[PDB]
RNA sequence: UAGAGGACAGGGCCUUGACCUAUUCUCAAACUCCCAAUAGGUAAAAAGGGCGAAAUAACUCAAUUUGU
RNA sequence: GCAGAUGUCCAAAGACAAGCUCAAAGAGAACAGAAAUCUCUUGUAGACUAAAAGGGGAAAAGCUUGUUUGAUUUCUAUUU
RNA sequence: GACUCGUUCAUACUACAGUGGAUACACCAGAUCCCAUCAGAACUCUGAAGUUAAGCACUGUAAGGCUUGGCUAGUACUGAGGUGGGAGACCGCUCGGGAACACCAGGUGAUGAGUCAG
């Protein structure tokens, strides 16, 4: 038999397009975006982080019915103009994205002199809520990196200690935010084979960008970064259908 | 025999064709207020917070709401009289209603046009049409678009 | 002996003798035990507005009675 | 071009249909084969197997080396010797049906087939 | 209920079937991709509403001023 | 009247989170067969969901794992 | 041109071919650390040597399907009336309302907010 029959088709549901696309997810869009009917005008704004292959995206998302509305936007391509020229997926291009994300948002809704965040690594503030983004939420990872850089810009998100680095390792988040690991990468990989180490970090080492520049070079710019912010009708079907009989009637 | 709660809902509570899987992930997002006209629509997707059997299609108001719960007050019969009855159903089965939307755009419509009126100081016939009676004119038609009729014959 | 088990007939004209009955429709409904932690803002707002209006009430019967 | 098709998954098949000893013995000749722990059936404990990449899979495939029949449709095979052995191959971007964030099936273009499965394997 | 066409088992290229593609005859209180008339429901403005200020709160909102 | 069923069962078959996606059919691979294990292709439920039946259910309401006992005290508005 | 978050939730789907690769997504190199397994295949992390082959975007199919309009057809059907007809089963008439399947024609989306690139 075929499963591909005319009545399958006929009887398939198509999903949402989102769905389809793999984008979102509809139960934890839903349950983010659906706030107690008893309050009013709760906007409930999302945070939304969203990883690609090459670079990450922050945004500000207020729901409406028509659709959502983005208030505040960063990309990690951002980071050039704050001086980091490579390595827009790293984890403190994560958090960089966040603390920019954060500082834009408060910027432009004039609370910057009320919230000055936090300082380097250790009324009530505004308020937003993180996106899984679908990706499985291990234990250290860029969304909560960026999570984290949001809150040190002086968001307020509830999280826990489950998922930073450690289960609670303070010096490997510091280290993992301030760039601490790569440099250690760097170190192994030059001590063990330079040839690896190059063809690796060519861009890193055609800028020039020593190992023990990474985590000060990352401090300075979060500092930099926080003191500032075609078609065919139907006649031509059919007079291109019967040219293509009239060929097949002398072609095969 | 058997009076249970689902009696009878084979097709009513039945989801319609091609219409399965979850409520819209927009549905929870309307706008309540006290006051407002509302209608109720048992769907099945979700399962707590359910209405009743009888209570599918009818309308009422909203005077509740809590964190997710809404009690509406409905009218209906028991033999000799009319009696109210508060329900609490869930965001996911309520839906809001148009039985006041024509109202509320006859009022807006008086509300910017009879301003006007009043400014010109012109009275008009603001109560609603109900068309009844035409009036009588003159139209043309030229012979060459008269077509006959007569009976049919039999087969 | 064999007894008629229902009948639903002549039911509806004798509701409709009296009339189908309207509920009353009074203005205000009772909030005995609908969603507390509003009214309950709510009591506290109604004494506030009542206490001023019932102050200034005193004050100008007594600086209009002596 | 890379419409290579790299080796994707090469799979040990052990089955007894006892209990252990002879099962703690099949399991002991896997791990003496690859130092990978192998993984069971289902116990409706009947049988094992692995699976295994890279050079290995290259190393164990040339050695299985020492009939053209048996071919799948989607260039895949085997063969047995109390071992078993099995291959499954394909073309690169295989990636796209599995990962989570836009899945989506590949067409039948990228696919290997058995006419092209023949001429890998003579050709290896 | 019958044929049209088509690549697993049985025996002497041949047969038996099963199986697959598109057709055909007729049905279902406990079948439904569809869908009536009847019957059912709600709204059609004054103890109400629309449009801004001024107060109140221990409620909500990042907001004693966001709103309710 | 008709077609049946109930006076139980379950620390998981309850709660939550996370991961995966079922039947079936074909294709292939020692023993190995109509059926035994694995892998591939197709796959809107054709399986599964304690029980009878009827609904609902796909990044789940199903399968696997993790942590757990909200299967707790007291009290309202109410529907059948 | 490209992406992110949405709505509309099949004209948006599916099968088969053709077209498009500077940032774009994406394939892709690797496993020291966060992280996971039987397996760095998946997940996580770090990269950018090679890349339209694939996904993704667009177009094509007397493509299936879907979706509008015509037609099916005032047919089947039905509310009120009838000292209408017919032995009955049923079938007319007045005032009324009104189908579906199959068939034919057209089409394969629209769209909000925000950003990058030139």
């Amino acid at each position: 038999k075929v499963v591909k029959n005319k009545a399958y088709f006929k009887r398939y549901q198509v999903k949402y397009r989102r769905r389809r696309e793999g984008k979102t997810d509809y139960r934890a869009r839903k349950a983010l975006i659906l706030q107690d009917k008893n309050k009013y005008n709760a906007q409930k704004l999302r945070f939304v982080v969203r990883k690609t292959n090459s670079q990450v995206i922050c945004q500000i998302a207020c729901a409406h019915i028509e659709g959502d509305k983005i208030l505040a936007e960063a990309k990690s391509k951002e980071l050039i103009r704050y001086g980091i020229p490579v390595g827009l997926k790293n984890y403190a291009a994560a958090y960089a994205t966040g603390l920019l994300c954060a500082r834009r948002f408060l910027k432009s809704l004039n609370l910057d002199t009320q919230f000055l965040g936090v300082e380097k690594v250790t009324r009530k503030p505004i308020k937003a809520f993180l996106d899984v983004g679908i990706t499985r939420t291990t234990t250290g990872n860029r969304v909560f990196a960026a999570l984290k850089g949001a809150c040190d810009g002086g968001l307020n998100i509830p999280h826990g200690n489950n998922r930073f680095p450690g289960s609670f390792n303070p010096e490997q988040l510091r280290k993992n935010i301030l760039g601490i690991h790569v440099a250690e990468y760097m170190k192994t990989l030059q001590e063990e084979d330079n040839d690896k180490y190059k063809t690796h970090f060519n861009d890193y080492l055609k800028n020039n960008i020593g190992a023990d520049d990474i985590e000060q070079m990352y401090l300075n710019a979060h500092e930099k970064i926080r003191q500032n912010p075609k078609k065919l009708n139907a006649k031509l079907r059919k007079k291109r259908v019967k040219e293509k009989l009239a060929l097949y009637v002398e072609k095969l | 025999k058997s009076r249970g709660k689902r009696s009878g809902t084979r097709y009513k509570f039945s989801k319609k064709f091609r219409k399965h899987g979850e409520c819209t992930a927009n549905k929870y997002l309307e706008k309540l207020n006290y006051g407002d006209y509302v209608d109720i629509v048992c769907d099945s997707t979700q399962q707590k917070g359910m209405p009743f059997n009888y209570y599918h299609g009818k309308t009422g108001k909203i005077f509740h709401i809590t964190k997710r719960g809404v009690g509406v007050l409905v009218n209906k019969r028991v033999k000799h009289r009319i009696e109210q009855k508060k329900v609490c159903v869930r965001i996911e089965h309520v839906r809001k209603s148009r039985c006041n939307e024509d109202f509320l755009l006859r009022k807006i419509k008086n509300a910017e046009l009879i301003k006007e009126a009043k400014l010109k100081n012109e009275h008009i016939n603001i109560k609603r049409k109900t068309e009844g009676p035409k009036p009588a004119a003159m139209i043309k038609v030229p012979p060459s678009k008269i077509i006959t009729i007569e009976p049919l014959p039999f087969y | 002996a064999k007894s008629k088990n229902h009948t639903n007939h002549n039911q509806n004209r004798k509701a409709h003798k009296n009339g189908i009955k309207k509920p009353k429709k009074h203005k205000f409904m009772s909030r005995k035990g609908l969603d507390p932690n509003f009214f309950r803002n709510q009591k506290y707002c109604l004494k506030g507005i009542q206490k001023k209006k019932k102050e200034l009430k005193l004050k100008a019967k007594q600086e209009k009675n002596n | 071009v890379m419409r290579e098709i790299k080796v994707n998954k090469l799979v040990l098949n052990i089955c007894v249909g006892e209990s252990g000893d002879r099962l703690t013995r099949a399991a002991r000749v896997l791990e003496q084969l690859t130092e990978q722990k192998p993984i069971f059936g289902k116990c409706r404990k009947i049988s094992c197997f692995v699976t295994v990449r890279g050079k290995k899979a290259l190393e164990i495939l040339e050695k299985g080396l020492k009939r053209r029949k048996n071919f799948s449709d989607t260039g895949n095979f085997g063969f047995g010797i109390g071992m078993d052995f099995y291959v499954h191959l394909s073309r690169s971007g295989y990636r796209v049906t599995r990962r989570t964030r836009r899945r989506s099936k590949i067409s039948k273009t990228h696919k290997v087939t058995k006419e092209d499965a023949m001429k890998w394997f003579q050709t290896k």
